[PDB]
């Protein structure tokens, strides 16, 4: 197989997902949704940045949702101006579990990614291992399903320095 | 008295951005709130693009800024610009003559503006090289204390990095 084997996520992405969930006061059954950035050219997918998306859905209507297309393009083009090495590789949401509309939402991201879109679920409530679950959409024996990829949390030097510093006094 | 509180994403973003720009200086804006007279809360920051003419008022692209501010607003982040950060890669944290002029411009927009300077090269594990400044009230500048604000959820999220250590 030439399939992606695993995913690494930067601490900043975890913190960014949390701060997104918190600052929009996401509560109850709702989730927040955003875009992830990094490098998916190899069998190890490296997730190193992200940004929040406006996103509305009602769970009383599990197939109705609005994905802001212009927001993605406009925000991504500002991200390119800061760092062209971090590419749009997929999306994230707060879950904490896969939802019924995810495969459909994932399809729309195919339009923005060069790679097969990575879905990252970040459990911002952190209940019970790692607060992340990573998926790519695949065909199986024939229709579409999510393939679960193993995740680790990995930091580049600057982040390593920042995290250690933040996690002093503890 | 006086203290700048820098949040988790803010610190990590400043370090990440500073390190990525090496060997060049980088710059961006700090978001948060002026809590009282002696307290500034930086909850987030965003990077400004590199401009040819270095880190000065001219590198504050107000179109990019207005666009970013608007998009942040749509996703739950409507905090005031409480100052600016830039990197001094290898040469320590202080304000040059040009930095003082830039800070003065931010001061005219909002007298409480803070200038944060970080050194991404001398920042190493166990030692973050960073400082916060305001100008003396009527051109010298002084340092403010920097502390880090961090929720219980953030702490727990940070603990995942090297889990077998906790
Ligand atoms: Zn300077």
């Amino acid at each position: 197989s030439l399939q992606h084997e695993k995913v690494t996520i930067a601490p900043l992405v975890l913190l960014s997902a949390l701060d997104h969930y918190e600052r929009t006061q996401t509560k109850e059954n709702k989730r927040c949704v955003g875009v992830i950035l990094g490098d998916a050219n190899s069998s190890t997918i490296r997730v190193t940045n992200s940004f929040a998306l406006p996103f509305e859905e009602d769970e009383k209507n599990s197939d109705v949702w609005f994905l802001d297309h212009n927001y993605i393009e406009n925000m991504n083009e500002m991200c390119k101006k800061i760092n062209a090495k971090e590419k749009l590789i997929g999306w994230y949401h707060s879950g904490p579990k896969l939802r019924a509309s995810d495969l459909k939402i994932n399809e729309l991201f195919k339009k923005y990614t060069q790679n097969n879109p990575l879905l990252l679920i970040v459990d911002v409530k952190q209940q019970g291992g790692l607060p992340t679950d990573a998926y790519v959409a695949i065909e199986q024996v024939t229709e579409k399903t999510f393939l679960h990829l193993p995740c680790t949390i990995e930091a580049e030097e600057a982040e390593e320095i920042g995290v250690e510093h933040l996690l002093r006094d503890v | 008295k006086e203290t700048v509180y820098i949040s988790s994403i803010a610190l990590l973003k400043m370090l990440k951005h500073g390190r990525a720009g090496v060997p060049m200086e980088v710059m961006g804006l700090m978001l948060g709130e002026f809590v009282d007279d002696y307290t500034v809360n930086v909850v987030d920051v965003f990077a400004m693009p590199q401009s040819g003419t270095g880190v000065s008022v001219e590198a504050v692209d107000d179109v990019f800024q207005a666009k970013m501010m608007d998009m942040l607003k749509q996703t739950g982040r409507d905090q005031m610009v409480v100052g600016w950060y830039h990197s001094h890669p290898g040469f320590g944290c202080w304000l040059s003559s040009v930095d003082v002029n830039t800070q003065k411009s931010f001061e005219q927009l909002n007298s409480r503006a803070v200038a944060v300077v970080v050194d991404p090269i001398q920042s190493v594990k166990g030692k973050v090289v960073i400082d916060a400044f305001r100008l003396i009230d009527t051109r010298h500048y002084y340092s403010l204390n920097i502390d880090y604000h961090k929720t219980a959820k953030e702490t727990k999220m940070l603990m995942n990095l090297h889990k077998e250590q906790w």
